[PDB]
DNA sequence: AGCTCAAGTACTTTCCGGTCA
RNA sequence: GACCAGGAA
DNA sequence: AGTACTTGAGCT
């Protein structure tokens, strides 16, 4: 069926980013701990908390 | 505070020494240690309190 | 010498490339 | 691991 | 980043 509605429609350039998901995505549920604080570790990468 | 606090322990004559977990030595592979940095400060204080008492 | 101040000080967010034993 | 530096909802 | 307190030193 038609929309009721026209739409604004046709070209426009757009850029991809260098954020991407899975590159962001990140879980842990114990794992590297800290020496000093015996606290979890930072960061995605070193699988932190 | 008689008990807890007098004014005289304001004042360092026995020092504690805090033991490793304070200050690990984060140590990379094997042959080489690398030392916490308080471990060297005391390594200076228990340096410079050795030529103080040979020296007197 | 002391005593007043202006001019001096340190101190007040969650993520994700280099040099140092 | 300290430390410095740079860049993000 | 502007205000805090607190330190500091210089002048009459």
């Amino acid at each position: 069926k038609k929309l009721m509605a026209q739409i604004f429609f046709g070209p426009t350039y757009y850029q991809r980013l260098r954020h991407m998901v899975d590159d962001k995505i990140h879980a842990r549920a114990r794992g590297p701990m800290q020496v000093l604080t015996r606290q979890p570790v930072e960061g995605r990468s070193r699988d932190g908390g | 505070n008689e008990v807890f606090s007098r004014p005289e322990w304001m004042i360092l004559t026995c020092l504690p020494v805090p033991p490793p977990p304070v200050r690990p030595s984060i140590s990379f592979n094997e042959s080489q240690r690398g030392e916490d940095d308080l471990t060297f400060k005391l390594a200076d204080i228990l340096k410079a309190n050795i030529s103080l008492e040979t020296l007197e």
